[PDB]
């Protein structure tokens, strides 16, 4: 821009988009033909080229804030954004919770809805919440607190040895929680197909557990930007959202863990 | 400037907008043809047109014998056909159609320049919800070509996909409209999220949230019903999505499942819908009404909370669109009276509309005739809401055609011609090319004489009784159904007067050259710009008073 | 005509402070009333 | 043979009363109607008026007012009224139908793709009705010299194609009936509307509705809730008649006739 007054950030033309659209197109395509006896080849291509698309896209981003594009307004629009994205997830949970709580109250039976049936579901068995639940939630605690020290160090101190260590620590416990989260899976006492506790159950911790592996891989990349040194005290929006997005599914592990584990038993 | 760099790498929030509405009109027209089709087949009793024997003659042969009727005697009833229609209209109209012309075409240009700012806060991403719009549709399409119920090709289950008739019919078509919803979704979200940054920290310096124009707040109020909307509705087609490739059994019976459950979650999602639909129809009359009576827009405050009001209660009336599904009285009382409350709201809107007109003077131009139809209409429609959110009443008329009349007039009849009321007072703006003020007037006059021959007629049928979505019915509905499918002819008669005079104006229109075409009153930031506005508007900021 | 990161920011960082209460005040009501419903109907 | 509750050509009202909700549901909506034609009439009224007596050439220049108070609080008072007038006439009439009586006789329907299944749990009575134009009985549903003759010979015209059934289902004058229905399926709904009850048929659940009819006759309903390709191929057909019929009924449907 010639001869402007503002701060705004104004965007050279980009291919990205329409790129990852037709990826998309061809990634679900071949996702319905996948579900439907034929040939994984086309799901994959379509991810693959989603994925090679984010990642430019992303790339980009930091370059741009690097041009010195990220003025103070700028700055705050993203921010902005990505909170209500996260306000966005949280409505998605609210149908996978809703369902739960609904089964919970009023399950069916056979005289459904004069009389309900009982919850949980005969012959279900509902794990032990302090055996291994307690064990996950110590471990995304745990890991919150060793994600936001990172983040005030830098902010608040400057340390950068210290940010990058409250980083791997929590990048690594992220992972632990996933390990964990399989271990559950693999000693479930019951199925996924056709009873609507395990349908529940499953997606749900699914979705949540879909989401820590983005959150861990999120946080990876803000380690990878702080060995080369991409954050300052005054500008650190990645580091802004890690932390954000981090916290937001620690809370709906932990809203899970009250609502399935320790209140559906 | 590559054709290529220009649309296909777009950054530009003018382009965009561009984009979106054509492409929302293309697909209307597809969508709109399928309409003519039914009426077709409705005209008359018995199925003369979707016949089972044309299944055997390959696509491309017997597709067109469709479009000729047949003897009762020689004509083999295929339902399935019908269903698949009917399902074809619904499913683009409300999401490929309608909410991207209304609010990604003219939301995505104009929002930004009403309130003066540069571009969109997030440009590429802006792009991007353009082109996973394009894909929603093209897998929606397929769908209309791939394995369907019945051993035919697509999903005849419904714009909404209930269960279980949408978890047991065969086949990969309703896999494909599902995801197709999806990406729809993921549209809607990133352009929602788009705006509602863009408004609160783009704006001008002195621009005050009370300081901006209608039709921008419309946007806003739509993109937050859209942001804590469709999530809702990405998980409840997940679990449909889940129970057919995964065995679950979320709405399964058999498995201690609840459709009711589904109904519950999709419409949650399928009421705000509408007040998508309608809010940027608000928003483009109020600038109408303005300019045209060349007065001041009648409290402005109560309209701006007017569209707080409904946007909020449109997540608490959800089950009125589930009075005979199997509820209790408690909740259907709850449904119904709240569902009741909207009006509040929405008469404001409408009187303060009859109090801007009133002791200004009017130009009757074409723009304006819509904004007076609509404001005609989206009253007709409305009472019907009432009468159908009486649960009571509603017994009698869910499912019939008295529910069809009443979602056409305020959609067909409402946000339709704010549409169009959009088009025809923002063509110069955007083109630099004026429109035939003759054209137009025929065009809204017959688009007004047929859509209400078209519709009127639905409410006797729905009081007489006759279902919804089916392919043939009894002997004394024939009357009212003639008149109907003729109506319907006529309006498509002006679908096709209306892209011709469109075609034309961008062909051999009136080059524009002023920056206001229209008149004193039309006060907002678009007019001060060039008739075709620069491709940077706004480098420079919008001093103060310069509007 | 470059002075990157000088325009006045004050009605933003406004706006966003409103932002932030006001959606806290929004979710804290909803939680209390899905709450009121559940202890008055569930 | 009195067919009663049936559309009729080129009709743009309701179908016969045939019991108390159905009276109820016409008085409701016609004076809800009013209510709304008035509403409807007025707000076009002024529109129309408003658009001659204050165009540009008839008042060249513009007024700039946009505020009344006492005017806004009028259309906000207004309104609120009207709506909880209706009210008053109208939870009532909800409630009188959604609370179910004592039965004096009880069916249960079950909606079975392309075709419905009664039951009379205390009279150990269980058949089918099918349209019959269904495949049931020989047609591919639509019009065919058999079909013509088929409903001659049922007692039906050949005007009432669509909505005769091979299985009525029989019932009592002056006595309470509940219908419990449930889905056997998919989704489907049944329906009667000169009874003015109706209600969907769902997988997994037990729906409750009630009726009474004051008068004998052949009432016809259909299947309301995209439930596949036969969609508009599952007619409903009630019959009520004299309680001395109906005990003899009860005997003649042991034998395994299914037929009145
Ligand atoms: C944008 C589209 C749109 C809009 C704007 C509305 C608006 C309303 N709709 Fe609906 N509706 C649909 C689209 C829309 N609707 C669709 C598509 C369906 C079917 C979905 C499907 O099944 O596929 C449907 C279905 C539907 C049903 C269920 C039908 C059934 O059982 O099958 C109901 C029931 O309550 C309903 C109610 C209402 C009401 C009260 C309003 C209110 O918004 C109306 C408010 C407007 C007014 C009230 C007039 C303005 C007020 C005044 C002028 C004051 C004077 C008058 C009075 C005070 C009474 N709509
Ligand atoms: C708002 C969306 C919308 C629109 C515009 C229409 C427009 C029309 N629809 Fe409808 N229709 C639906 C949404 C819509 N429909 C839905 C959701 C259903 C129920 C689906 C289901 O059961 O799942 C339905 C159902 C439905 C049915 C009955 C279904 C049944 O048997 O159950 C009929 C029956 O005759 C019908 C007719 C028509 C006609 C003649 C038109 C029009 O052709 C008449 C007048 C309008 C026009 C002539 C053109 C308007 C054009 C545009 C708005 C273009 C937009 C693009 C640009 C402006 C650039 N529609
Ligand atoms: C098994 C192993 C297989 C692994 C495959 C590997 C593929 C790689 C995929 C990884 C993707 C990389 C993610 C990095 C994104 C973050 C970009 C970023 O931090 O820059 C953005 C900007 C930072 O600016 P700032 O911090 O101020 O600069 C300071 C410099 N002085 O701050 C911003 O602009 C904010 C941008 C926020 C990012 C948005 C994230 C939300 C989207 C979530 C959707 C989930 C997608 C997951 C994909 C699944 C497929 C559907
Ligand atoms: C019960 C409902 C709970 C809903 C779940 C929501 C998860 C919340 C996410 C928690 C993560 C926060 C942890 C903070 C650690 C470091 C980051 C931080 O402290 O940001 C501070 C920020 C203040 O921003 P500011 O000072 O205005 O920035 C410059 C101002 N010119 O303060 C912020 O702007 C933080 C922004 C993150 C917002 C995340 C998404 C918010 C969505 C709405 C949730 C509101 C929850 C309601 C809580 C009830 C309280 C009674
Ligand atoms: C993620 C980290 C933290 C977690 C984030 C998400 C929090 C979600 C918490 C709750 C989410 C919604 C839960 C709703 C529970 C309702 C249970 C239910 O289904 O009620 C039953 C009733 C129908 O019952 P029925 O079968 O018809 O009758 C049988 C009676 N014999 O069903 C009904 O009438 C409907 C019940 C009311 C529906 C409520 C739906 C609103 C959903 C939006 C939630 C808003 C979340 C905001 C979060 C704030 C964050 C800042
Ligand atoms: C109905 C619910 C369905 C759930 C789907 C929800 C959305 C799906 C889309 C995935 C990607 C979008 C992630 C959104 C994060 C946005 C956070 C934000 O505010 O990002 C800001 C940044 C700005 O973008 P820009 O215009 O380039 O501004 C440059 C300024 N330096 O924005 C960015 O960094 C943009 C990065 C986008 C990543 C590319 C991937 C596109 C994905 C499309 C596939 C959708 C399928 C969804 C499947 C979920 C199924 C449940
Ligand atoms: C009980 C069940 C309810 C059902 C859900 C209901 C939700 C419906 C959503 C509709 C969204 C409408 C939002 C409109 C709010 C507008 C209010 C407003 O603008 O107040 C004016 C105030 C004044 O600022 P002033 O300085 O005078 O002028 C600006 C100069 N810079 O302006 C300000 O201080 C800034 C205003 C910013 C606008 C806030 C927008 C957020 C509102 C959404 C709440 C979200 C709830 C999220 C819940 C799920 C979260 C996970
Ligand atoms: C950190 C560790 C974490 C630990 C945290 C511990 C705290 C746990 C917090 C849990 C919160 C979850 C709440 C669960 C909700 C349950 C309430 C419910 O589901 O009641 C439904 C109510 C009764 O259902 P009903 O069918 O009548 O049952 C009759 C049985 N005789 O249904 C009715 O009576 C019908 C009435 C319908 C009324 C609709 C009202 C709207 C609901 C709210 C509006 C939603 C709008 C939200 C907007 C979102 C965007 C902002
Ligand atoms: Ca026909
Ligand atoms: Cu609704
Ligand atoms: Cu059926
Ligand atoms: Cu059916
Ligand atoms: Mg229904």
């Amino acid at each position: 821009a010639h001869a402007k007054n503002h701060d705004y950030h104004i965007l050279p033309p980009s291919i990205w988009p329409f790129m990852a659209s037709v990826g998309a197109f061809v990634m679900l395509f071949g996702a319905v033909l996948w579900m439907h006896g034929s040939g994984p080849w086309m799901g994959l291509i379509g991810l693959v080229v989603v994925l090679y698309t984010m990642f430019g896209w992303w790339s980009d981003v930091v370059t741009e804030s690097l041009e010195g594009d990220h003025t103070p307004v700028v700055r705050l629009g993203l921010r902005w954004g990505f909170i209500l994205f996260i306000m966005s997830e949280v409505m998605f949970f609210s149908a996978w919770f809703w369902s739960f709580f609904k089964h919970a109250l009023y399950p069916m039976g056979p005289e459904s809805p004069i009389i309900d049936g009982i919850f949980p579901p005969e012959g279900i068995i509902t794990f032990d919440p302090w055996h291994l639940p307690l064990i996950n939630t110590l471990i995304l605690l745990c890991s919150g607190c060793a994600a936001t020290w990172a983040h005030h160090a830098l902010v608040h101190e400057n340390n950068r040895r210290d940010v990058a260590w409250g980083l791997a620590l929590a990048i690594a416990l992220g992972a632990l929680f996933t390990v964990f989260q399989a271990y559950e899976y693999s000693h479930a006492a019951f199925g996924f197909a056709g009873n609507i506790y395990g349908a529940n159950f499953f997606m749900a911790t699914g979705f949540h557990g879909f989401h820590v592996i983005v959150g861990t891989i999120f946080l990876l990349v803000c380690l990878i930007r702080v060995q080369r040194g991409h954050f300052t005290p005054e500008k650190h929006v990645g580091f802004e959202a890690a932390i954000w997005y981090w916290h937001f599914v620690d809370v709906v592990w932990l809203f899970l863990f009250a609502s399935i584990y320790i209140w559906g038993q | 400037r590559g054709f290529f760099t220009r649309w296909f790498m777009s950054t530009n929030h003018k382009d965009i907008g561009v984009l979106y509405l054509f492409t929302g009109g293309l697909v209307g027209l597809i969508s709109v043809a399928f309409t003519v089709y039914m009426r077709m087949e409705l005209m008359a009793p018995g199925v003369q047109f979707m016949c089972a024997e044309h299944l055997e003659s390959g696509l491309v042969k017997g597709f067109f014998q469709s479009l000729w009727p047949s003897a009762v005697e020689n004509c083999t009833p295929n339902g399935h056909l019908w269903n698949v229609m009917i399902t074809g209209h619904g499913i683009l109209m409300m999401f490929f159609v309608v909410i991207p012309a209304l609010f990604g075409g003219f939301g995505n240009y104009f929002m930004p320049l009403h309130i003066g700012a540069p571009d969109m806060a997030f440009p590429r991403m802006n792009n991007l919800s353009y082109w996973l719009y394009v894909a929603g549709t093209s897998l929606a399409v397929a769908s209309l070509f791939a394995p369907g119920g019945n051993g035919q090709l697509g999903s005849g289950i419904g714009w909404v996909l209930y269960p279980p008739l949408s978890t047991s019919e065969s086949g990969y078509s309703t896999d494909l409209a599902i995801f197709a919803v999806h990406l729809s979704g993921a549209s809607s979200i990133l352009g929602a999220i788009n705006m509602i940054t863009t408004f609160l920290n783009m704006r001008a310096p002195g621009m005050t949230m009370h300081k901006v124009p209608l039709f921008a707040w419309s946007i806003f109020v739509t993109a937050w019903l859209i942001l804590l909307a469709l999530p809702v509705l990405a998980g409840a087609i997940t679990m449909l999505l889940t129970d057919r490739n995964f065995g679950t059994t979320f709405f399964q019976p058999s498995g201690g499942g609840d459709p009711v459950l589904y109904q519950h979650i999709l419409w949650f999602f399928g009421h705000p819908q509408v007040y998508i639909i309608v809010l940027p129809a608000f928003g483009i009359v109020s600038h109408v009404i303005a300019t045209f009576a060349k007065k001041p827009i009648f409290g402005y405050l109560p309209m701006v909370y007017a569209m707080v009001a409904i946007g909020v209660l449109g997540f608490v009336v959800w089950a009125h669109h589930m009075y005979t599904a199997g509820l209790s009285l408690t909740q259907q009382s709850y449904f119904m009276m709240a569902t009741m409350v909207i009006a509040v709201p929405t008469g404001i809107k409408i009187f303060s509309w009859i109090a801007t007109m009133w002791g200004g003077s009017i130009e009757l131009k074409t723009p304006m005739l819509w904004a007076l139809g609509f404001l005609f209409l989206f009253t007709v429609g409305g009472v019907t809401g009432i009468v159908l959110s009486q649960a009571s009443v509603d017994r009698y008329y869910h499912d019939t055609y008295y529910v069809v009349a009443h979602f056409h007039y305020v959609m067909s009849l409402g946000a339709v011609f704010g549409i169009f009321a959009g088009i025809y007072f923002w063509i110069g703006k955007m083109s630099g090319r004026q429109y035939p003020e003759w054209a137009g007037k025929l065009h809204f006059w017959m688009m007004f004489v047929g859509a209400n021959l078209t519709f009127f007629p639905q409410h006797f049928l729905g009081r007489q009784g006759m279902p919804r979505r089916y392919i043939d019915y009894p002997e004394a509905f024939a009357t009212w159904n003639f008149v109907s499918s003729l109506g319907a002819f006529l309006s498509f008669a002006s679908f096709l007067f209306f892209l011709g005079v469109i075609f034309y104006t961008l062909t051999r229109g009136a080059r524009v050259t002023a920056n206001n075409y229209w008149n004193e009153h039309a006060d907002t930031l678009e007019w001060t710009l060039t008739s075709p506005p620069p491709e940077h508007t706004f480098e420079q900021l919008p001093k103060r008073e310069d509007w | 005509g470059h002075v990157a990161g000088s325009m006045d920011i004050t009605q933003q960082e406004k706006t966003f402070a409103g932002f932030v209460r006001m959606v806290t005040w929004a979710a804290v009501v909803i939680v209390a009333a899905l709450i009121f419903l559940a202890l008055a109907n569930a | 043979l009195e067919i009663i509750g049936r559309p009729q050509p080129g009709g743009t009202g309701f179908q016969p009363s045939a019991s108390p909700v159905a009276t109820q549901i016409h008085w409701l909506d016609g004076f809800i109607l009013v209510i709304i034609a008035a509403i409807t009439i007025f707000v076009t009224l002024l529109i129309l008026y408003a658009v001659w007596r204050f165009h540009e050439k008839r008042n060249k220049v513009p007024a700039r007012f946009t505020h009344n108070s006492p005017l806004e609080i009028a259309w906000t008072i207004v309104p609120i009224v009207i709506l909880v007038a209706i009210g008053a006439f109208s939870l009532p009439v909800l409630f009188n139908q959604q609370e179910i009586p004592e039965a004096d006789v009880t069916v249960k329907v079950t909606g079975y793709q392309w075709y419905w299944g009664y039951e009379y749990p205390d009279e150990e009575i269980s058949f089918e009705s099918y349209m019959i134009g269904s495949p049931a009985t020989g047609g591919d549903n639509r019009m065919s010299p058999e079909v013509e003759q088929q409903l001659i010979e049922a007692g039906y015209s050949r005007d009432e194609f669509l909505l005769a059934t091979d299985t009525a289902m029989v019932v009592p004058v002056n006595k309470t009936v509940v219908v419990q229905v449930t889905g056997a399926d998919v989704i489907h709904s049944w329906t009667v509307p000169a009874f003015g009850v109706k209600q969907d048929a769902v997988p997994g659940r037990l729906a409750q509705l009630w009726f009474r009819a004051e008068r004998e006759g052949i009432f016809f309903g259909q299947c309301s809730e995209l439930c596949g390709i036969s969609h508009a191929y599952m007619p409903i057909t009630v019959k009520v008649v004299s309680e001395e019929a109906y005990a003899a009924w009860l005997e003649q449907a042991r034998g395994g006739t299914y037929e009145l």
